[PDB]
C-alpha cells in the first residue's frame, strides 16, 4: 500500500477511536482523502469523502481530518456494528493513480484481551525426505484479532517463502492464525535457529527451534 | 440507484489471460462517471487497478500498467478488465466501481460490485501430502495438509470422532498454485494417542495419517 | 472552457430523460427507466463560447435528504419540464420552484419552464398558460419536442444564457 495506516485498532463501546493515514506530498499532501469501511464479508463502502464529509447514512459519530500530509478518522459513541476495516484512499500526483492504505482492522472489544499461545514447529522427517521443509508457527487464543508475524534466519529478518493467514476465530470464539516459512533442507540445517515472531497489542512472543 | 455486477471465469491457469465484464443496470455508461476495477487478496488490502470513462481514455495503476486493458462497451451497458501475464499473486476479489462524479464529487469508489473470487494457479489437479506436527502446562501438536488443488480438503480427526479442540486453520496459496493448510490440537502434557484423516474429491484422493510425537 | 451545471426536474413521463438524451447523444429514446437518476456531460459553443454542460436528469422517486440538498443545490440553473397533453405536471411546476428556492436560498434562480411532446396533435395546457406562467416568473419558455429534436438544443441554451445573465 502507498498509504500507511496502523494495522488494528480497537475501542470498548461508547468510547473514542482514531485512524490514521499517512502519505507524503504527491497524495495526502496535495489531494482530498476518502474513508472505505468494508464489514465482514462485504464491499467497500464509502464513509467520508473529501477529507471530513459524511454521505446519507453515515452518523456524525464519524469525522475525518486531513492536516498536512496526514488524515485522520474519529468514530465517537463506538458501536458494535463499528467493527470492520477501514480504509483510506487518495489520488497520487506522481503516480497519475488512486492509492490506498493498507487498512485498519478496528476490533470493538467484547471479550478480555488475550495474548496468544505461540508453537513453533520444526519440519517433519518425512517432508525433509521430500526434499522440502516447512516451519508453521500456530498462533492460538487470541483476542483482538490481530496479530503481525515476522521470521528470523538466526536474526536476520526472513520475508521470502512466507505464507500467514489472517486470524480467525476458535470455537471458543477467542482468534487462532497460522503462519508458514518454507525452506530448502539446506537452509534448514545450515543456521542455528529459526525464529518466529508474533507481537499482539504491543507484546511480543517469540519462539526459536534448531535442527536437532 | 446503480448497480454493478462483476462476471468471467473463477479460475485462470496461466499463460491464460484473466478476463472480468461488469455488467451495469440502474445507470447507464455514459454517464460522467469514471469506472474502476480494484482487486483484494483475501485477507489483504485493497488496490486500484484502472479506470474509464465512457469516451475511452484511461488511467492504470503504475504497477499493473503494462497488463492491463480496460475496455467500454456502450451497447451491452457494460465495462471490462483483461489481465494478462497472471500468477498466483494476482488471486483476489475483484471488484469494479463507479465514482469521480462531475456532477458532485464523492471519490473514486461511490457504488461498488458484489465482487468475484478469481485464483489464479498454473496447477493441473492434484491430491495432497501430509505430514505430521509432533509435540515436545498444555501442549500442542496437529497435521500439515501440503500442496494440493483445488480446494476444498475435509480434514475429520480419528475417523470423525476427535472434535473437541480441533481447530482447522484456513488455507494459504503458495506462490507454486497449491494451497496448504494446518489443524491443531491443544493437549495437557497427559498424553496420549492422536490421529488425522483428509479427503481431496477433485483428483479422487483420500488419506489417512498417524501423528506420533 | 466555461462551465455549467443544468439540472432537468419535473413530474414522471415529462421526457426529462428523453430531452437529455437528445442533447447529449442526439438520439431519441422511446422508453427509459424513471428509477435512474444520472449526470452527463458535453461540450458544445453557445453564442461564440466553448462551454461545458453538466447535465443532472433527476429521477428516481420523491425522496428528500440532506444530501439530496447538496445534489440539487450544485445545479446553476434548472429546466422545469411539464408535457403539453399532461395538465398535472403543468400544475407540479410551481412545487418544483419553491423545492429549487429553498435549496438554492434565494428568490433569483435561473430557469426554463419547458412545454415538451409538442410533436403531439392532443394538448391539454395551451401554449398561452405557459407563457403567462413564465413571465409571471420572469423566466423564459421553450416548447419541445424529443421526438423530433424540435426546440430541444434552444431549451438548453436558453438555459445556458440565463446562467450567463445571473454573472
Ligand atoms: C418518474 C420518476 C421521476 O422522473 N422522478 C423525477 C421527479 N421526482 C420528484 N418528484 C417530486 N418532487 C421532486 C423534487 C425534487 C427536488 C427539487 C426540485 C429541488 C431540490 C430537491 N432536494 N431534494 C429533492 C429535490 C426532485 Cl430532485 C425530484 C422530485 C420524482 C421522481
Ligand atoms: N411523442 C413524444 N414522446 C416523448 C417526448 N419526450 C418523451 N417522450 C416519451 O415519453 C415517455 C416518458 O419520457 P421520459 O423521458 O422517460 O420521461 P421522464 O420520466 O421525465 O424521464 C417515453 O416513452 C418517451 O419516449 C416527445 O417530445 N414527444
Ligand atoms: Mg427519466
Amino acid at each position: 500500500s502507498v498509504l500507511t495506516q496502523p494495522p488494528s485498532a480497537s475501542g470498548t463501546p461508547g468510547q473514542r477511536v482514531t485512524i490514521s493515514c499517512s502519505g507524503s506530498s504527491s497524495n495526502i499532501g496535495s489531494n482530498y482523502v476518502y474513508w472505505y469501511q468494508q464489514l465482514p464479508g462485504t464491499a467497500p463502502k464509502l464513509l467520508i469523502y473529501r477529507n471530513n464529509q459524511r454521505p446519507s447514512g453515515v452518523p456524525d459519530r464519524f469525522s475525518g481530518s486531513k492536516s498536512g500530509t496526514s488524515a485522520s478518522l474519529a468514530i465517537s459513541g463506538l458501536r458494535s456494528e463499528d467493527e470492520a476495516d477501514y480504509y483510506c484512499a487518495a489520488w497520487d500526483e506522481r503516480l497519475s493513480g488512486w492509492v490506498f492504505g493498507g487498512g485498519t482492522k478496528l476490533t470493538v472489544l467484547g471479550q478480555p484481551k488475550a495474548a496468544p499461545s505461540v508453537t513453533l514447529f520444526p519440519p517433519s522427517s518425512e517432508e525433509l525426505q521430500a526434499n522440502k521443509a516447512t516451519l508453521v508457527c500456530l498462533i492460538s487464543d487470541f483476542y483482538p484479532g490481530a496479530v503481525t508475524v515476522a521470521w528470523k534466519a538466526d536474526s536476520s529478518p526472513v520475508k521470502a517463502g512466507v505464507e500467514t493467514t489472517t486470524p480467525s476465530k476458535q470455537s471458543n470464539n477467542k482468534y487462532a492464525a497460522s503462519s508458514y516459512l518454507s525452506l530448502t533442507p539446506e537452509q534448514w540445517k545450515s543456521h542455528r535457529s529459526y525464529s518466529c515472531q508474533v507481537t499482539h497489542e504491543g507484546s511480543t512472543v517469540e519462539k526459536t527451534v534448531a535442527p536437532t | 440507484e446503480v448497480q454493478l455486477q462483476e462476471s468471467g471465469p473463477g479460475l485462470v491457469k496461466p499463460p491464460g489471460t484473466l478476463s472480468l465484464t461488469c455488467a451495469v443496470s440502474g445507470g447507464s455508461i455514459s454517464s460522467s462517471n469514471w469506472w474502476s476495477w480494484v482487486r483484494q487478496p483475501p485477507g489483504k488490502g485493497l488496490e486500484w487497478i484502472g479506470e474509464i470513462y465512457h469516451s475511452g481514455s484511461t488511467n492504470y495503476n503504475p504497477s499493473l500498467k503494462s497488463r492491463v486493458t480496460i475496455s467500454v462497451d456502450k451497447s451491452k451497458n457494460q465495462f471490462s478488465l483483461k489481465l494478462s501475464s497472471v500468477t498466483a499473486a494476482d488471486t483476489a476479489v475483484y471488484y469494479c466501481a463507479r465514482g469521480s462524479s462531475s456532477w458532485y464529487d464523492l471519490g473514486p469508489f461511490d457504488y461498488w460490485g458484489q465482487g468475484t473470487l478469481v485464483t489464479v494457479s498454473s496447477a493441473s489437479t492434484k491430491g495432497p501430502s501430509v505430514f505430521p506436527l509432533a509435540p515436545s502446562g498444555t501442549a500442542a501438536l496437529g497435521c500439515l495438509v501440503k500442496d494440493y488443488f483445488p480446494e476444498p480438503v475435509t480434514v475429520s480427526w480419528n475417523s470423525g470422532a476427535l472434535t473437541s479442540g480441533v481447530h482447522t486453520f484456513p488455507a494459504v496459496l503458495q506462490s507454486s498454485g497449491l494451497y496448504s493448510l494446518s489443524s491443531v490440537v491443544t493437549v495437557p502434557s497427559g498424553t496420549q494417542t492422536y490421529i488425522c484423516n483428509v479427503n481431496h474429491k477433485p483428483s479422487n484422493t483420500k488419506v489417512d495419517k498417524k501423528v506420533e510425537p | 472552457s466555461t462551465e455549467y451545471k443544468l439540472v432537468v426536474v419535473g413530474a414522471c413521463g415529462v421526457g426529462k430523460s428523453a430531452l437529455t438524451i437528445q442533447l447529449i447523444q442526439n438520439h431519441f429514446v422511446d422508453e427509459y427507466d424513471p428509477t435512474i437518476e444520472d449526470s452527463y456531460r458535453k461540450q458544445v459553443v453557445i453564442d461564440g463560447e466553448t462551454c461545458l454542460l453538466d447535465i443532472l436528469d433527476t429521477a428516481g422517486q420523491e425522496e428528500y435528504s440532506a444530501m439530496r440538498d447538496q445534489y440539487m443545490r450544485t445545479g446553476e440553473g434548472f429546466l422545469c419540464v411539464f408535457a403539453i397533453n399532461n395538465t398535472k405536471s403543468f400544475e407540479d411546476i410551481h412545487h418544483y420552484r419553491e423545492q429549487i428556492k429553498r435549496v438554492k436560498d434565494s428568490e433569483d434562480v435561473p430557469m426554463v419552464l419547458v412545454g415538451n411532446k409538442c410533436d403531439l396533435p392532443s394538448r391539454t395546457v395551451d401554449t398561452k398558460q405557459a407563457q403567462d406562467l413564465a413571465r409571471s416568473y420572469g423566466i423564459p419558455f421553450i416548447e419541445t419536442s424529443a421526438k423530433t429534436r424540435q426546440g430541444v438544443d434552444d431549451a438548453f441554451y436558453t438555459l445556458v444564457r440565463e446562467i450567463r445573465k445571473h454573472k
